[PDB]
C-alpha cells in the first residue's frame, strides 16, 4: 500500500489508520488513537501542535540568530525574565491573565469548531471561518480552515494535487519542528547555551562537542 | 518553443495561454493557480513595476544632480520647504483618494470611471490596470508590444531598486558611486570578495548605515534590513 | 482505547483517583494556607 | 430559536426556549429546568436588576458629579457613616425598622402578585385603588399606575424590545455592582478613582497588583 | 451607494426616498427598525436645527469678539460666557428655560405621537401640516417650489453644522482660544498647525 514506519510488519494497527490521513505511516504502536472520536481529536491535536511548534521553533531560531549579531535580544530560555526586567511597569499576573484571556477567545472558537464542525462560520464571523473539512471525510471545519483569511493567498484553493502536496509539506515540517523543539529543550538542559550557539560550537569542532562531552547525557563521563 | 523563462521547459497550466503581458511561464510556486488571485496579482505587479520605475529613475537622477546626498538617508537630510507632519498628512489623504479609486476599479471594472466634479467627463471603457484616455495622451506604437516593453522594463526596475537598497546597505554610497567602485577593481568589489562563509568561520560585511538616526528629536530605527543574516 | 477508558471509569480506579485528587487538593491548600483554625475573611 | 446564544455552537437547553426577554440560552448549571422555579427566577432577576440599576445609578452619578465639582457627596462605602454621625440623624436600628416595615407591605403585595398574577386586583382590596394592580399577564411587569408614560404600551413587539433593553441594562448594572463591591473591598478607593487609576498604568495598576485578589501566600 | 461608490444601500434606506439627504450611509443599521428610523429622522432634524443655530451663534459672536463691535457683552470667549452678569442670574435663567422648553418640546412631542392632532391654538388659529418633522412654519412660504431641493439644502447644512459643532468642542478641548482664532492659527503656517501637533490627539507622539 503506502510507506510504513517499519518496512514490512503489516501488523500496523487495524484499519482505523489506513492510508487516508495526511501524514499517515501507520505509527500508533501504543494505540492512543484507536477509537474514531479519539482519532479525530488526535488529528486536531497533532496539526495544532505542529503549527505551534513550527511558530515557536522559528521564533527561537531567529531570536538566537539575532543574539549572535549582538542585537539586543535575549536567548529563548531567558526572554521572559529579561523582558520583565527591562519593562518594570508591567505585572506578571496581568500579562499572564491577558495572555490566557485573549488566547481563550480564539481557543473557544476552535473548541466549538471541534464540537460542531460548521457552527463557527456564522453569526459574528462571516462564512469563510466555517472550515473546509479534510480528515475523516468531513467537508466542513477541521484543522484546515480555508477562506480568504486563514488562506489569504489561495495556495490550497484550486488543484487538489497541489493542496495535497502542501498538506504533506505542512505535516512533515510540523513533525520535524516538534522534534526540533524537543531537541532545543534537551540541549538547553544538557549544555546551557542557545540552539544556534550549540550548532556553531559543533561545526567549529565536530569532535569533543558531541552529546557525550557535555557531562549530563552520559552522566559519568 | 515559445518565449520561456527557462528554455526547454514547459508551462504549468494557468500560465499556459496567458492574456497578461510578459507571460514567460514563471510561477515556480503556484501563486497564480487561482484566477481571482491571478488578476489581483497582475495588478499588483503592474503598480509595483511602475512605482519601481519611478523610484529607480528618481534615484538615478537625484544621484546625478546632487551627488553629495545619500539616497538612503536623503529622507531625513533634505530640508523640506514644509513640515514633515503636514507633508505626510497631505500624502496620506491624496494617496488614499487615488489608490482607493484604483483598487475599487480593479475590484469591479465598470465603476470608478466617472469624474465626480464634472458629469460629462468620464474614462472611456478600459481593461483593468490600463486606464488610457486622459492617462494616456500619446501612444508610441502598438499597444500590446508596448505593454510587453513596459512589463520588461518594470521587472528590471524592481530588481534594480532592490539592488540599490542592498548596495546602499553594504557599500553605503549611491548606485553610480558603487558602480564606479566596482569598475576600478572588478576582482575585489563583488559580494564574493566582501562576504563568505565556511564551516568554522563567517566573514560578513559591516553595515555602513548606522543603527539609529536623529530626526527632529525622535530616532527612527533605521538599521540594515536584517544584519547577521548576511553571508 | 475505548476499553482502556472504560477501565479508567471503573469504581476501583475512579474512586481511588478522586480520593487522590481531593487528598492532593487538601494537602495543597494546607501547604499554602496552613494552621487555619477559623474562617477569617 | 435561531437567536444568538451565549456560546456560538453550543445549543440552548430544551427548557430555555426563546420566549423570555434576555434569553441567550445561558444556563450551564441547569438551575431553571423546573418551569415554576424558572418563573420565580425570572421574577428574582427582574427585582435584582431593577434594584441594581437604581443602586449603581445612585453610586456612579453622585460619584462622577462629585468628581467634576458638584454636590461633593461622600464615596458610597462611607456614605452610611457620613449620615450616621449627623446631628439630627435617625438611629440605625429605628431607621432600618422603618424601612423594613414599609417594604413588608410593598413586597408582600408584589408577592401575592407573583402567585396568581391577578391576585391584588380583586374589588374591595384597597380603597378604590385596587384597579391599578390588575397586572399585565406576566409577573414583574405591573403597568397601570406603574409605567405612567405608557412606554411600549403600543405595538407589543415594541414592549418586547424595551423588555430586552431593560434586561440587558439590568444585567450590566448587577455585574457592575458586584464590581463595585469587590473593588472597594480590595482597593479602598472609589469606582471612578479605580477607573482613572487603571488608565494611568493598565499593565501596572490592575487586579493582579492590589495584592488582595491574587493571594499573597501563593506569590 | 451614493455616500460610497461600489457599496450597497442598506435596503431600509433603498426604497425609502422620502427622507432628506438619503445617500445610503448606514454602516451600523441603526435605522433597520421602521419605528426606529421614524424616531431617528426627527432626532436628526432636531440636532441639525439646534446645531445650525448654535454654530451660527458661536461663529457670529466670536467674529464679533475678534473684530470688536458688540461691547463688553461680546468681548469674551464663547465658553467663558458665564462670567457676564446679564439682567438675571444663572439660576432663574435656567428655571425659565426649563419652563419654556417644557411647553415647546411637549407641543412637538404631542405632534410626534399622533401627527397632525396638535396644530390648533387655544384661540382657534389653525395652521396647515405637511410631513412629520416639518410642521409647515412658513411665514414667507419658501416651500411651494422644488420642496425636496429645499429640504436637501436644509439637511446638508444641518449635517455640516453638527460636524462643525463637534469640531468646535473638540478643538476647544485640544487647543486654546476662539474657533476663528484657531482657524487663523492653522492658516498661519499651515504645515505645522494641524491636529497632529497638539499633544492632545495622537498621544502616540510626545506622550
Ligand atoms: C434602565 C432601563 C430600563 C428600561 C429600558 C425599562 C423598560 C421598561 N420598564 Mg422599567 N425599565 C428600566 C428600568 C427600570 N424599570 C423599573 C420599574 C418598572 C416598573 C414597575 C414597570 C416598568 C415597566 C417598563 C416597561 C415600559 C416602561 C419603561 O420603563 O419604559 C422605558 C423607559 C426608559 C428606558 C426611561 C429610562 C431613561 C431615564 C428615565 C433614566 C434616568 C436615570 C437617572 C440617573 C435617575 C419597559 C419594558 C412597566 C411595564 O413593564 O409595564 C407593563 C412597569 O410597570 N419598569 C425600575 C425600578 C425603579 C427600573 C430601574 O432601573
Ligand atoms: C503531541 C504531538 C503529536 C500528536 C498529538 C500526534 C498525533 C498523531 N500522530 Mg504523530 N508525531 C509527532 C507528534 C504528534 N503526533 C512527532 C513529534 C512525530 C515525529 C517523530 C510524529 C510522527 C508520526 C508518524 C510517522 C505518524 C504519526 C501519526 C499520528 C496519528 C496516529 C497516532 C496516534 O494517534 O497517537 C497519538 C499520540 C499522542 C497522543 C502523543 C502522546 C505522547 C506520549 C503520551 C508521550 C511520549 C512521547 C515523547 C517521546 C515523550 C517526551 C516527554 C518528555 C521526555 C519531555 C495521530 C493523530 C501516524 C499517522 O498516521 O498520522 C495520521 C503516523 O504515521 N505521528
Ligand atoms: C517605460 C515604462 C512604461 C511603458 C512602456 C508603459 C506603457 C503603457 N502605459 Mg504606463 N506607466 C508607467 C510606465 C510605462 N508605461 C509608469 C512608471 C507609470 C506610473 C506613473 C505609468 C502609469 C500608467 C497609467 C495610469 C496608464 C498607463 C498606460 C500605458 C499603456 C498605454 C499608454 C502608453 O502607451 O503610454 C506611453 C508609454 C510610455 C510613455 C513609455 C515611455 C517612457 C517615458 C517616455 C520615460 C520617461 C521620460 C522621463 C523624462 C525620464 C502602455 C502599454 C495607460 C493604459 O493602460 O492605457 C489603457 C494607463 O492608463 N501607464
Ligand atoms: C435605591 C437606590 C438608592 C439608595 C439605596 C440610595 C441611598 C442613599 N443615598 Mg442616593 N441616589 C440614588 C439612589 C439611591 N440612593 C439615585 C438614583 C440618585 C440620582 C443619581 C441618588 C443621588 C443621591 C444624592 C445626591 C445623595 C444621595 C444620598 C444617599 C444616602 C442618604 C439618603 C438620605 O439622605 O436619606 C434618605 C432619602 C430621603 C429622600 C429621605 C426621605 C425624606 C422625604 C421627606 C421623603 C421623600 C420625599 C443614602 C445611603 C445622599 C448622600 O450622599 O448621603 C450622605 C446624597 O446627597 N443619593
Ligand atoms: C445625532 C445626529 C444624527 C442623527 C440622529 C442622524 C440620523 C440619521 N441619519 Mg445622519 N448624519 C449626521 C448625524 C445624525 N444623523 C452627521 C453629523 C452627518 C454628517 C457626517 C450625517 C450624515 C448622514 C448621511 C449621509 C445619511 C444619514 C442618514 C441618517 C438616517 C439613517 C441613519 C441611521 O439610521 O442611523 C442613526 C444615527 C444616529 C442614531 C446617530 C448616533 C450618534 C452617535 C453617538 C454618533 C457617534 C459619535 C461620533 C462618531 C463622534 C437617520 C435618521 C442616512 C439617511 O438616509 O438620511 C436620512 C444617510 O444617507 N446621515
Ligand atoms: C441652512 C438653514 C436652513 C434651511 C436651508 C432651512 C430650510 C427649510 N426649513 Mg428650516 N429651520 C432652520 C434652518 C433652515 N431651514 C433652523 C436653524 C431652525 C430652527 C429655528 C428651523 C426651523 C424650521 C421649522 C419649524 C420649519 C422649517 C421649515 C423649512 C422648509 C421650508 C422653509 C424654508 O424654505 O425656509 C428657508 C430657509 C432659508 C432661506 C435659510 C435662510 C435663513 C438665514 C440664513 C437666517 C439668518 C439668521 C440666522 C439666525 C443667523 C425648508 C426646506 C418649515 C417646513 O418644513 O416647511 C414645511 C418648518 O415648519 N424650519
Ligand atoms: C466641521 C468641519 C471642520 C473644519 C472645517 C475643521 C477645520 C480645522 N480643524 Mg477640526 N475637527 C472637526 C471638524 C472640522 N475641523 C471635527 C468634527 C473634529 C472632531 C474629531 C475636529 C477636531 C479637530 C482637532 C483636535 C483639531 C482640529 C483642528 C482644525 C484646524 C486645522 C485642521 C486640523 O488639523 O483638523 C483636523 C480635522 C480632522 C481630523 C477631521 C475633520 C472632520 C472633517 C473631515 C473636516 C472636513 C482647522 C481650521 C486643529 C487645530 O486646532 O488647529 C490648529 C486641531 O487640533 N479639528
Ligand atoms: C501505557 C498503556 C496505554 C494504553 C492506551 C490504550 C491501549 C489500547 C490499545 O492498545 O488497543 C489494544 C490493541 C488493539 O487495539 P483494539 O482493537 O482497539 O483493542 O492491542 C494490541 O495490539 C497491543 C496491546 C498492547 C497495548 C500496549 C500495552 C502497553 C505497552 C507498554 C508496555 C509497558
Ligand atoms: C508545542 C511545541 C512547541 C511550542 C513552542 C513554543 C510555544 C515556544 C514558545 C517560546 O519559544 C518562544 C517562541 C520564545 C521564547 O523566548 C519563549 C517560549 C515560550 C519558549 C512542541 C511540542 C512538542 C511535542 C513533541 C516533541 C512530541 C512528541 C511525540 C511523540 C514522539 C509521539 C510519538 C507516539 O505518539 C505516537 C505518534 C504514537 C504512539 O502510539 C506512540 C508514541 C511513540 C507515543
Ligand atoms: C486545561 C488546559 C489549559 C488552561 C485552561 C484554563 C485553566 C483556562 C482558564 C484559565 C484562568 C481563569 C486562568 C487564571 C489565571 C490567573 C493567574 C495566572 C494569576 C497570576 C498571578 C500570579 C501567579 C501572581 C503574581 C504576583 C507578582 C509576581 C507580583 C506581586 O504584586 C505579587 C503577585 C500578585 C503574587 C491550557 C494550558 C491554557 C491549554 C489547554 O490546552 C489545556
Ligand atoms: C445567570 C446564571 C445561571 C447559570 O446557570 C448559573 C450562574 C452562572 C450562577 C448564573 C449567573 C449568575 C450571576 C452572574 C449572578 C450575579 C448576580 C449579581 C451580581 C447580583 C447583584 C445584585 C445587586 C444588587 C441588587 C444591588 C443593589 C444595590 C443597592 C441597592 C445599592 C445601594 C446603595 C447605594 C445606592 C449607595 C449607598 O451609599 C450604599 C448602598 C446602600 C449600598
Amino acid at each position: 500500500v503506502r510507506e510504513l514506519w517499519f518496512p514490512g510488519n503489516k501488523e500496523v494497527v487495524p484499519d482505523y489508520l489506513d492510508g487516508s490521513l495526511v501524514g499517515d505511516h501507520g505509527f500508533d504502536p501504543l494505540g492512543l488513537g484507536s477509537s474514531p472520536e479519539q482519532l479525530s481529536w488526535n488529528v486536531h491535536a497533532e496539526i495544532f501542535h505542529g503549527r505551534l511548534a513550527m511558530t515557536g521553533v522559528a521564533g527561537i531560531l531567529l531570536t538566537s540568530l539575532l543574539h549572535k549579531g549582538g542585537a539586543d535580544v535575549p536567548e529563548w530560555f531567558e526572554a521572559g525574565r529579561v523582558y520583565l526586567d527591562r519593562n518594570p511597569n508591567v505585572d506578571f499576573g496581568a500579562l499572564l491573565f491577558s495572555t490566557i484571556v485573549m488566547s481563550g477567545f480564539v481557543e473557544f472558537k476552535r473548541l466549538n469548531d471541534i464540537r460542531n464542525p460548521g457552527s463557527q462560520g456564522s453569526g459574528i464571523l462571516p462564512e469563510d471561518f466555517k472550515g473546509v473539512g479534510g480528515p475523516q471525510g468531513r467537508t466542513v471545519g477541521g484543522p484546515y480552515v480555508g477562506g480568504r483569511y486563514f488562506d489569504p493567498m489561495g495556495l490550497c484553493r484550486g488543484s487538489p494535487e497541489q493542496t495535497l502536496k502542501y498538506k504533506w509539506n505542512e505535516i512533515r515540517n510540523g513533525r520535524l519542528a516538534m522534534m526540533a523543539f524537543l531537541g532545543f529543550a534537551a540541549q538547553y538542559a544538557a549544555t546551557g547555551k542557545g540552539p544556534i550557539d550549540n550548532l556553531v560550537d559543533h561545526v567549529a569542532d565536530p569532535f569533543h562537542t558531541t552529546f557525550v562531552h557535555n557531562g549530563v547525557s552520559v552522566p559519568f563521563i | 518553443a515559445r518565449a520561456n523563462w527557462l528554455p526547454g521547459s514547459d508551462f504549468p497550466a494557468h500560465l499556459e495561454n496567458c492574456k497578461l503581458p510578459g507571460c514567460y511561464g514563471f510561477d515556480p510556486l503556484g501563486l497564480g493557480a487561482n484566477e481571482e488571485r491571478l488578476a489581483w496579482f497582475a495588478e499588483s505587479e503592474r503598480v509595483h513595476c511602475r512605482w519601481a520605475m519611478l523610484g529607480v529613475a528618481g534615484i538615478l537622477v537625484q544621484e546625478i544632480v546632487k551627488p553629495d546626498v545619500f539616497w538612503y538617508t536623503s529622507g531625513a537630510t533634505v530640508e523640506l520647504p514644509f513640515d514633515i507632519t503636514g507633508l505626510l498628512a497631505f500624502e496620506l489623504f491624496v494617496m488614499h483618494w487615488v489608490e482607493s479609486r484604483r483598487g475599487y476599479d480593479i475590484k469591479k471594472p465598470g465603476s470608478m470611471d466617472q469624474d465626480p466634479i464634472f458629469s460629462n467627463f468620464k474614462l472611456p471603457a478600459h481593461e483593468p490596470g490600463y486606464p488610457g484616455g486622459i492617462f494616456a495622451p500619446f501612444v508610441p506604437g502598438s499597444l500590446e508590444e508596448l505593454k510587453v516593453k513596459e512589463i520588461k522594463n518594470g521587472r528590471l526596475a524592481m530588481l534594480a531598486f532592490i539592488g540599490f537598497t542592498m548596495a546602499a546597505q553594504v557599500t553605503g554610497k549611491n548606485p553610480l558611486a558603487a558602480l564606479r567602485e566596482h569598475l576600478d577593481n572588478p576582482l575585489g568589489t563583488t559580494i564574493f570578495s566582501k562576504a563568505v562563509v565556511v564551516p568554522g568561520q563567517a566573514v560578513v560585511p559591516p553595515c555602513a548605515i548606522p543603527d539609529t538616526i536623529e530626526f527632529q528629536g525622535i530616532t527612527i530605527p533605521a538599521g540594515c534590513f536584517l544584519h547577521s543574516l548576511w553571508p | 482505547m475505548k476499553d482502556f477508558t472504560t477501565y479508567l471509569s471503573t469504581a476501583p480506579v475512579l474512586t481511588l483517583l478522586s480520593v487522590t485528587v481531593v487528598a492532593g487538593l487538601l494537602i495543597e491548600i494546607n501547604r499554602f494556607f496552613p494552621d487555619a483554625l477559623i474562617a477569617a475573611f | 430559536a435561531t437567536r444568538p446564544l451565549w456560546q456560538p455552537g453550543v445549543e440552548a437547553p430544551k427548557h430555555l426556549d426563546g420566549t423570555m426577554p434576555g434569553d441567550f440560552g445561558f444556563d450551564p448549571l441547569n438551575l431553571g429546568v423546573n418551569k415554576e422555579a424558572l418563573n420565580w427566577y425570572r421574577n428574582a432577576e427582574l427585582q435584582n436588576g431593577r434594584w441594581a440599576m437604581l443602586g449603581v445609578a445612585g453610586i456612579v452619578i453622585p460619584a462622577e458629579l462629585t468628581r467634576v465639582g458638584v454636590l461633593n457627596v461622600p464615596e458610597w462605602a462611607e456614605a452610611g457613616k457620613v449620615y450616621a454621625e449627623s446631628e439630627n440623624a435617625i438611629p440605625f436600628a429605628s431607621l432600618l425598622m422603618v424601612q423594613l416595615f414599609l417594604f413588608n407591605f410593598v413586597e408582600i403585595k408584589r408577592w401575592e402578585d407573583i402567585k396568581k398574577p391577578g391576585s391584588q386586583a380583586e374589588p374591595g382590596s384597597f380603597l378604590g385603588f385596587e384597579s391599578g394592580f390588575k397586572g399585565t399577564g406576566i409577573s414583574g411587569y405591573p403597568g397601570g399606575a406603574f409605567n405612567p408614560f405608557g412606554l411600549g404600551n403600543s405595538s407589543k413587539e415594541a414592549m418586547d424590545d424595551l423588555k430586552w433593553r431593560e434586561i440587558r441594562n439590568g444585567r450590566l448594572a448587577m455585574v457592575a455592582f458586584l464590581g463595585f463591591l469587590s473593588q472597594h473591598a480590595a482597593t479602598g478607593k472609589g469606582p471612578l478613582d479605580n477607573l482613572a487609576d487603571h488608565l494611568a498604568d493598565p499593565w501596572g495598576a490592575n487586579f493582579c497588583s492590589n495584592g488582595v485578589s491574587i493571594p499573597s501566600a501563593l506569590g | 451607494a451614493g455616500w460610497d461608490l461600489s457599496a450597497e444601500v442598506p435596503a431600509h434606506l433603498a426604497g425609502r426616498k422620502d427622507l432628506a439627504g438619503n445617500y445610503g450611509f448606514d454602516p451600523l443599521n441603526l435605522g433597520k427598525n421602521p419605528e426606529a428610523l421614524k424616531w431617528y429622522q426627527q432626532a436628526e432634524l432636531q440636532n441639525g436645527r439646534w446645531a445650525m443655530l448654535g454654530v451660527a451663534g458661536i461663529l457670529v459672536q466670536e467674529l464679533l469678539h475678534s473684530t470688536g463691535l458688540g461691547g463688553k457683552a461680546a468681548d469674551v470667549y464663547w465658553f467663558d460666557a458665564g462670567n457676564n452678569t446679564f439682567w438675571a442670574p444663572k439660576e432663574t435663567l435656567i428655571a425659565i428655560s426649563f419652563l419654556m422648553f417644557n411647553w415647546a418640546e411637549l407641543n412637538r412631542m404631542q405632534d410626534y405621537i399622533k401627527p397632525g392632532s396638535n396644530v390648533t391654538d387655544p384661540f382657534g388659529n389653525k395652521i396647515k401640516y405637511v410631513e412629520l418633522g416639518y410642521p409647515g412654519f412658513d411665514p414667507l412660504s419658501f416651500s411651494k417650489n422644488n420642496f425636496d431641493e429645499w429640504k436637501l439644502k436644509e439637511i446638508k447644512n444641518a449635517r455640516l453644522a453638527m460636524l462643525a459643532f463637534l469640531g468646535i468642542v473638540a478643538q476647544h478641548n485640544a487647543q486654546p482660544g476662539s474657533p476663528l482664532e484657531q482657524l487663523g492659527a492653522h492658516l498661519a503656517n499651515p504645515w505645522k498647525n494641524h491636529f497632529i501637533n497638539n499633544g492632545v490627539s495622537p498621544f502616540l507622539t510626545d506622550n
